[PDB]
C-alpha cells in the first residue's frame, strides 16, 4: 500500500509466489544481526545465484 | 539490511515533507533510495546480480 | 529529471469513483479504505504512469495543475 | 467500465426481469458479426505504425508551426508525446471497436485528457485533426481486402466513425 | 464486469502494445460459445418458475428440520422470498451463461458473500442443495455444449457458495 | 481529534495558564465515573453484531425498495457496503463515547464522509434514520443490566443519544 | 497532543475493527492513575513560583561561570527567559499529569529540542540540571503515587533533555 | 519460459490465487482446435523451405542491391552463407511459433535483443523486412484458408518486432 | 530549475535563432564574474549558520509574543519548524544566487509554500522580515573581505538582494 | 537545457544542503571553461551555412542511394528539411557549448531519438556522416580548448546518434 | 571516502553510461587546483605541533574552567586526549585538502560525530574554539590559493560541528 513500511514477506506465502523465494530468503536473512555493509563479505557475493540458476532448467 | 543507518546521513528535509505528507511513505521510500549512501552501501560494493 | 523537461512537477487531484471502489473490493483491502478526494504531487517524469496506474485502478483524474509554470 | 454484452445485461439488470429476447437475437447476432470486428481490429493492429505513418506525415506536411523553433511539437521530445497520444488514443479506439461499447471509452482517461491538454497548453484541435487522420487512414487500411474474402463491413465503419467522432469531442 | 473480452482488454491496456494473436483467438472462441449457452439461457427462462419452486420444495424435502418452528424461512412472507433468492440465483445463471463468463455472479452476488451470510446467518449448503436440485434438472433440460456450460457456471456457482 | 481531557488541556495552554481547580474536579468526575462509560462502551462492543443483524432487519421491514432491483444496497456488494457503514459509523460513535468528546468523530470521519456519501447518491435522510434503528437497538442493548453491578448510568444513555444524534445530524 | 486512550482510538481505527480487553484495561489504568496524578497537579499548581525561582538560583549555582558578565547567564532578561522558560516546562508537565501521557509535554517541549539547543547556544544540561531542582523540591512536596509518576514525567522531560 | 496460451494461462490463473476458470479452459479448448491448421501450416512450410529461402535471398539481392557491391557488407560468399542460414534461422522460429500456436517462441528467441544485433552490425531491419515479405508472398499460394491467415499473422509479428 | 545561460540557451532555442555575440560576451562577463559570485556564496554558505543564529535571536527580540503562548510557533515544534523553514529559504536563495538566476528558487521552494502558510493560517509578514533578515545578516557577513581578495561586489549586492527581495514577495 | 551548476544545484536540492568544496570546485571549474566554449561557439556559428552545405553534399556522397529520385533524401521540401535539421544539430552543439555541459545536446535532440528516427524512417548513418563533415571542419575552425570542447560535444552528439 | 573522481565515476556508473566532457572537465579542475592544496598539505604538515599546542592553549583561554578538577579537562591525560583529537582532526583536514573535497573527513569524524559528542558529554564548541583558532594561524601560514581552500575545509568542519 501507499502508506505501509515494507516488511519482510518471506517465510510467509506470497499469492502465487514460487516455492524457491521461500529457500533462498531463508538462506539470506540469517537473523536480525546480518548487516550488509562493505564488510562481512556476505552483502557482496550474490548467493542466491546458484540457486536461480537450477530455476530456468528443469 | 541491517547496516547501522548513521544519523548524519539522513535527509532533514525529506523526512520533513514527509512529516507535513506532502508524498506518501511510498515517495519517501523512493527518495531514499536515491540517497547516495544507499548506493554506498549497496551499489558501491555489490555486484549489479547480488 | 534535472532537464527543463524533467522540472514543471504537476499536482493531481484523484477521486476514488465507484469503478476504483468496485475494482479494491474485488481485489481486497489489503490496504485502509482511503477518503474519495485526495490530492497527489507527480513530477513530468512519472506523470503518465500515475493516470496510468489510477486508470487500471479504476479511478479517474479531478483535475491536474502545474506546479511550476 | 462494461462490454455491450454487459451493457445489455446491466439493464436487464435494472428492469429486474430476465432479458428479452429481441436483446438475445441482437446479442447473437453481435456474436456473428464479431468475426468481422475482429477481423477489422486485427488488421488495424498491423497496419497501426502504417496508419499512424501516414496520418502523422500529412499532419506534419499540412501544418509547419508544431516543427518551427517553439512549436508544441519541436523540441523533438513534444512531437515523440505527439506520435504517442495518437497512437494510444487509436488503441482505445480499437479498444471500444471490439468491446462494443464507448462507455469503457470515456471512463479511461476521457473524462481527464481535455483538462490535460489545456493544462499543459496542447492545442485541443490539433489533437483531433490528428485523430481524424488516424481515423481515415484506418479506414483505407480497413478497405484493404488482402488474403481474405469480401463481406460487409460498412457497419463496422459506422461504428468505427461513431467511436471517433466521440474521442474527438471528448478530446476537444 | 470482467467478461473474456473485458480481461482481454486489461491485458492489453496494461502495457502498450496492441491485441496479439492470442487474445484475438480467445475472442473468436468465446464468440462461437456464445451459441449453445444462448441456446442454455433462453430454455432456462422458458422454465421459471417451475423449476424455482421446484428448487425451494426440494430444500425443504432435503433439509426438513428446519421447515419446524427454526427456520429463518419460516411462514409464508419467508418462504415465498426463499423463491425470489432462488429466482435471483437463475437470473445471474442466465446472465453469466449469456455473458461468456462468471461477471454477473462474481460482481454482485459472489462479492462479499461470506460475510453476508454470517451476518444474515443463511447457511450456504441449503443453497448448494437447491443448485443440486438445479443439476438434476439440467442434466436433463439441456444437452451437448449448452448443458456443459450450463453446469461448469453452476459448479462455480457451487464453489463460489462454499 | 480530542478528547475532554487533551481539549481542557488545550485551552489550559491556550490561556497558558495552570488548570483551575475546578476543571481539575470535572477531570476526577470523570474519571471516577469513568468506569461507567467503560462497561458501556465495552456492552456495546460485545452486543454490536447482533445489534447491526436487528437494525439492518428494521431496516429491510420499514423499506422494501432497496432490496428490489435497482436499489442502493440491492446489489450483494452494496448492500454488505451498507452494513459494514452502520458498523464503522455506531465504531465511531463507540470511539468518541470512550473518549467523551465529539471532535475525535468530527476530523477523523465527517469531513470526508460528508462529501463521500454526497457523491454517493444515497439517501442521506435514509442512512440518518438507520443511525436511529441502530440507536434504538444499541439503547435496547445499553438498558441491559446483563452480568454486571447495578447502578446510575442516566447520563450515560443521554450522551450516548447525543454521540447518535450528532452522528445522524451531520450524515443527514 | 496524546494521551493513552488517544493510542488506543488511533490503533483500533487503524485496523479498524472494534475495541478488545487490552485497550480497555488501559482506560482502567488511566482512570485509576487519575486520582494521584489528580492531587500532583495540585501541588505542582500550588508551588510553581518557588519552583522557578530555585531553579533559577540553582542553575546559577552549580554553574557559576554562566552567571558573570559576557555570557548567557548574564543579562536580566536572559533569566527573566529562563524563568518564563522553567514556568511553560512545568505547566506542560501538569499537562502531562493529567492527560497521563507524555502527549502535551512531548509535543509542546520536546519536538525540535536538540536544533533550538544548539541554535541559540542555549545548553541544555542547563534545563537538565532545572528539571534535577524540580526533583528536589518534589521529593518533598508530592508523596506516594503522585510523587512516583510526577517524577516519571520530569524524568522523561530530562531525557528528552539528554 | 516461452509465453503460449496454456501457459500464459497457467502463469495467469496461479497469479491470483485462484484454479482455472470457465474462460481458461475454453481458451485451452480452442488451442486445440486451432492447433491442427497451424500443424498443416508448419509442415507444408517445412516442405518446400529451400524455394523460400533461396527466393528470399535473390528478392533481398533484388531490393537493395548496393548491399551486394564490393566494399560493402553484404559482398561475399562469407555473407552469402550468413543470410541464407539466418533466413532459414527465420524460418524454423516461425515454423516453432506456428506448432506452439504464440508468438512466445519468437520473442524469446529473436524479439529479445534483436534491436541491439541490427545496431551493433549495421544490419538494417529493410532487408530482412523484404525476406519476410517475399516469404508472404510465396505462402500466399503454399497454405490455404485458416493456416494461409495463422502463417501470416505470426510472420507479421516478425516483421512489426523488425519494424 | 534552471540557470541564467539555460534561460538564454532557451530563448534562443525557441526562436531558433542562436546566442549573438552580445549574449556571449555578457555570459563571458558572468563567467569571469563567476568567480566573484562563487566567492559571495561561499560567504553565504560558511556564515549562513551564524547568520541565521543571529537573524532568529533578533527576530525574538523584536517579536516576543510568538515564543509566549498563543504564538503561532509558540509551541517547540513551530518555532523548530520556523527554524529550519527560514534554514530552507536561505538555502534555496543562494541556489539561485551561485545559479545567477532565479527561476530554479521558484521551481522547488517558491512554488507551493505561500498556499501551505495561508491555509495554516502562518502570519507571512513574519516571514518576510524573518527573510529580509536574512539580508541584514548576508550584508553583514558578505562585506567581509577578510582573507580574501579585495574588489567590487555591487553585482553581487544587487543580485542576492533581488533574490532576498523575490523570495520575501512570494512568500508574503 | 543543463548546467554543471544545473546538476550541482538539483544534487544539493535532493541532499537538502549547501555546497560544500566539491561543488564550488565545479562551479569554478566550468567557469574557466565557459569563455573558450563560448569561443567555439561562436566560431560554428559564424560558419553555419557553409557547414550546412558541406553536411548536405558530404550525405549525397557518403551513400549513393539517397540521391536518386524517389528515395528519402531526394526532394527540394526534403533537402529544406535536412538545412532544417543540420542547422538545429549544430545550433544545438553551440547550445551545449554554451552551457558547458551536454545537457542542451542531450534534452534537445538526443532525447527522444531513436524512436522517432525509426518511425519516421531516418537512417542514424546519416546523421553520424553529416556530423563527421561537422568534425572535419570544426577541427580546421578551432585549435586549443575551444576545438577540444567543440569536438567532445559533436563526438557525444554522433555517440547518441550513434 | 568522496573524491570528486570518485562521484563521476559512481554517478557515470549510475545511469549505466560512459563518462563525458563535463566529469573530464571537473577532473581537470581538480588536477590543476591540487597542486595548491598539495602546497597546503605540505604547510599543515610541518606545522603539526604548533597547531596543536596552539589550538589546545587557545581551548585554555576561552575555556580554562574546563581543566579545572572534576570537569574534562583536568587531567594530564585528558589533555594528551585533547591533543590527539584536535591532531586527528588536523590530519583528516590535510586528507581533505589533499583529496580536493571532504570525503576521508566526513567518513572518518563526521559519520557518527554528534553521537560521540552525547556520549563522553563531548562539546562541539570546544572544537568550533579549536578549528578556529586553526583559522586564524592558517591566516598567517599559508596565502592565496592554498589559504583560501585550507580554510573552506576548516570552516566546513567547523559548520558540521554546529
Ligand atoms: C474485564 C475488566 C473488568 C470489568 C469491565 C469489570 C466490571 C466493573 N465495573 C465497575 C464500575 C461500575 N459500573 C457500573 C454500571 C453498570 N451497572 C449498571 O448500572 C449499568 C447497566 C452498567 C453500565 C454499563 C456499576 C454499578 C459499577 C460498580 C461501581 C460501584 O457500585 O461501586 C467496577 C468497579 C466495582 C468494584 O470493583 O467494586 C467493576 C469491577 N471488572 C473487571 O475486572
Ligand atoms: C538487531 C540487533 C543488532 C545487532 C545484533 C547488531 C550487531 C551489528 N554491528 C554492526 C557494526 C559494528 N559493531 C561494532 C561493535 C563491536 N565491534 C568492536 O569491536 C566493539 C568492541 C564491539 C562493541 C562491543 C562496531 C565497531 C561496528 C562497526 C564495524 C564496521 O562495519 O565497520 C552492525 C552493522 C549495522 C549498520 O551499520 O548498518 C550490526 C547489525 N546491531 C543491531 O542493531
Ligand atoms: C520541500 C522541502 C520543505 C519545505 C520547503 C517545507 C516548508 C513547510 N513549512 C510548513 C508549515 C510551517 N511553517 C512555519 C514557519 C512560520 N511560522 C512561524 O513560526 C515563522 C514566523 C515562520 C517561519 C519564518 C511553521 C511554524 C509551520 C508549521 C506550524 C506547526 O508546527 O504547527 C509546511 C507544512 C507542515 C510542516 O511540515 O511544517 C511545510 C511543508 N518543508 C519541507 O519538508
Ligand atoms: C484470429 C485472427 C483471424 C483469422 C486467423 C481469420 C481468418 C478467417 N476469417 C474467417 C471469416 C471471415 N472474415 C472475413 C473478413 C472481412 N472480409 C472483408 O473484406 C474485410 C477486409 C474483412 C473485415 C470484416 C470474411 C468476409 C469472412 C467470411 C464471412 C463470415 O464472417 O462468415 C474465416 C472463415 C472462412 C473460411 O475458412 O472459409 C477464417 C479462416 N480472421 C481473423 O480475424
Ligand atoms: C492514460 C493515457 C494518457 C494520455 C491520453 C496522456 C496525454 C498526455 N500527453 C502529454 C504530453 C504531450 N502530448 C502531446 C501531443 C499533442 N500535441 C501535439 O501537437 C498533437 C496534436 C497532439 C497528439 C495527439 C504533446 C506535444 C505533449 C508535450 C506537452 C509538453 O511538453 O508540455 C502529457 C504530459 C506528460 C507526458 O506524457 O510527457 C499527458 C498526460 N497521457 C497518458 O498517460
Ligand atoms: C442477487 C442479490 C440477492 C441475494 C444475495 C439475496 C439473498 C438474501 N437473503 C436474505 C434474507 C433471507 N433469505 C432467505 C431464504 C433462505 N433462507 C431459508 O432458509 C432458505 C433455505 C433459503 C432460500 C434458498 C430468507 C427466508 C430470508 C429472511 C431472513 C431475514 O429477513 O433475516 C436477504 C435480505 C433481504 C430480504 O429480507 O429480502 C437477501 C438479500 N437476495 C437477492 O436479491
Ligand atoms: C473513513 C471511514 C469510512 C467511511 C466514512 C465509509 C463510508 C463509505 N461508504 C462507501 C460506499 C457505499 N456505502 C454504501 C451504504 C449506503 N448506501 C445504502 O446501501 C445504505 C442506505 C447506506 C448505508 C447505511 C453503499 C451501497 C456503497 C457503495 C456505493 C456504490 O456501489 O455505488 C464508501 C466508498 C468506498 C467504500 O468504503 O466502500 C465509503 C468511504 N467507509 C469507511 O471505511
Ligand atoms: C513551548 C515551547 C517553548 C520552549 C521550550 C521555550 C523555551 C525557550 N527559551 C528560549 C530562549 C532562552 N532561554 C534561556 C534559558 C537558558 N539560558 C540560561 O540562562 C539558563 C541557565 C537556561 C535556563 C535553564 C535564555 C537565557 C534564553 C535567551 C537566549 C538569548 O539570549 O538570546 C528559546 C530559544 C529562542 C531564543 O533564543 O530567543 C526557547 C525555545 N519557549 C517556548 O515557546
Ligand atoms: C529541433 C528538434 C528536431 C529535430 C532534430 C528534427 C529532425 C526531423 N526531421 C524530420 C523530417 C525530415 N528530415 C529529413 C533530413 C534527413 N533525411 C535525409 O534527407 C538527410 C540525410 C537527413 C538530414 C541531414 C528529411 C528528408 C525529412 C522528410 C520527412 C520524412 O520522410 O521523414 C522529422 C520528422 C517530422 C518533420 O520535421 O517533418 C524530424 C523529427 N526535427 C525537429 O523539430
Ligand atoms: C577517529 C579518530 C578519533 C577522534 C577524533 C576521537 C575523539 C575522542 N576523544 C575522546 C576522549 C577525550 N577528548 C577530550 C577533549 C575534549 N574534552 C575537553 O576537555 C576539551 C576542551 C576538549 C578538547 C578540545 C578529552 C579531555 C577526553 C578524555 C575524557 C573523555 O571524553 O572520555 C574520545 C572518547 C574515548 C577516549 O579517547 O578515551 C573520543 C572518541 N577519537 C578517535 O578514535
Ligand atoms: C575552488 C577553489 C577556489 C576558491 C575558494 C577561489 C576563491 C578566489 N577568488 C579569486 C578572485 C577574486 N574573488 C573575489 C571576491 C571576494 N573578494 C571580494 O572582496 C569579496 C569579499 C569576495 C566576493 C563576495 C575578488 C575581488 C577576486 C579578485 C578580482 C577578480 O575577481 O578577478 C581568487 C584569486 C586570488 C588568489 O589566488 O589568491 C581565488 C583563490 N577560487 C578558487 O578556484
Amino acid at each position: 500500500g501507499e502508506d505501509t513500511v515494507p516488511f519482510f514477506r518471506g517465510f510467509t506465502s506470497q499469492p502465487g509466489q514460487s516455492t524457491e523465494a521461500f529457500n533462498r530468503m531463508v538462506t539470506l536473512y540469517d537473523g536480525y544481526a546480518t548487516s550488509d555493509s562493505e564488510w562481512d563479505r556476505g552483502g557482496q557475493s550474490a548467493r542466491l545465484t546458484d540457486s536461480l540458476a537450477r530455476s530456468t532448467m528443469d | 539490511g541491517n547496516t547501522y543507518v548513521m544519523e548524519s546521513e539522513r535527509p532533514a528535509t525529506a523526512e520533513s515533507q514527509l512529516r507535513d505528507g506532502r508524498i506518501t511513505v511510498r515517495g519517501f521510500i523512493r527518495l531514499l533510495a536515491k540517497s547516495d549512501t544507499y548506493k554506498a552501501r549497496f551499489f558501491n560494493p555489490a555486484t549489479q546480480t547480488r | 529529471a534535472i532537464t527543463t523537461q524533467g522540472k514543471r512537477i504537476y499536482k493531481i487531484t484523484v477521486s476514488e469513483a465507484g469503478a476504483y471502489a468496485t475494482n479494491k473490493h474485488r481485489t481486497g483491502y489489503r490496504a485502509p479504505i482511503r477518503q474519495s478526494n485526495y490530492t497527489l504531487t507527480v513530477p513530468y517524469d512519472r506523470f503518465l504512469p500515475e493516470m496510468i496506474r489510477l486508470h487500471q485502478s479504476g479511478a479517474k483524474i479531478v483535475n491536474v495543475t502545474s506546479v511550476i509554470s | 467500465m462494461n462490454d455491450v454484452f454487459t451493457r445489455a445485461i446491466a439493464q436487464a439488470d435494472l428492469k429486474g426481469s430476465f432479458l428479452l429476447e429481441s436483446d438475445l437475437d441482437k446479442l447473437a447476432s453481435f456474436a456473428k458479426e464479431g468475426v468481422k470486428r475482429l477481423d477489422a481490429v486485427a488488421a488495424l493492429t498491423n497496419n497501426a505504425p502504417a496508419i499512424i505513418s501516414d496520418a502523422a506525415h500529412k499532419l506534419f506536411a499540412e501544418q509547419q508551426e508544431l516543427i518551427q523553433p517553439g512549436g508544441n511539437a519541436y523540441p523533438h521530445r513534444r512531437m515523440a508525446a505527439c506520435l504517442r497520444d495518437m497512437e494510444i488514443i487509436l488503441r482505445y479506439v480499437s479498444y471500444a471497436l471490439l468491446a462494443g461499447d464507448a462507455s469503457v471509452l470515456d471512463d479511461r482517461c476521457l473524462n481527464g485528457l481535455r483538462e490535460t491538454y489545456n493544462a499543459l497548453g496542447t492545442p485541443t484541435q490539433s489533437v483531433a485533426r490528428a485523430v481524424q487522420l488516424m481515423k481515415d487512414a484506418a479506414m483505407v487500411h480497413l478497405k484493404s481486402t488482402a488474403n481474405v474474402t469480401v463481406g460487409d463491413c460498412s457497419s463496422l465503419y459506422s461504428e468505427a466513425a461513431t467511436y471517433f467522432d466521440k474521442a474527438a469531442a471528448s478530446i476537444a | 464486469s470482467r467478461t473474456v473480452i473485458t480481461e482481454v482488454i486489461a491485458t492489453a491496456d496494461s502495457q502498450g502494445r496492441f491485441l496479439n494473436s492470442t487474445e484475438l483467438q480467445a475472442a473468436f472462441g468465446r464468440f462461437e460459445r456464445a451459441v449453445p449457452a444462448i441456446e442454455a439461457a433462453r430454455a432456462l427462462t422458458k422454465n421459471q418458475d417451475a423449476l424455482v419452486k421446484g428448487a425451494v420444495q426440494a430444500v425443504f424435502k432435503k433439509f426438513p428440520y428446519v421447515t419446524q418452528p427454526g427456520e429463518k424461512g419460516y411462514g409464508d412472507s419467508n418462504q415465498a422470498k426463499c423463491a425470489r433468492d432462488i429466482g435471483y440465483y437463475l437470473r445471474f445463471i442466465t446472465y453469466s451463461l449469456v455473458a461468456s463468463g462468471t461477471g454477473p455472479l462474481d460482481d454482485y452476488v459472489i462479492a462479499g458473500l461470506r460475510e453476508v451470510n454470517r451476518a444474515f446467518n443463511l447457511n450456504p449448503l441449503w443453497y448448494i442443495e437447491a443448485l443440486n436440485y438445479i443439476k438434476g434438472e439440467t442434466g436433463k433440460l439441456l444437452s451437448g455444449q449448452s448443458k456443459t456450460e450450463a453446469l461448469l457456471y453452476i459448479d462455480h456457482a457451487i464453489n463460489a457458495l462454499s
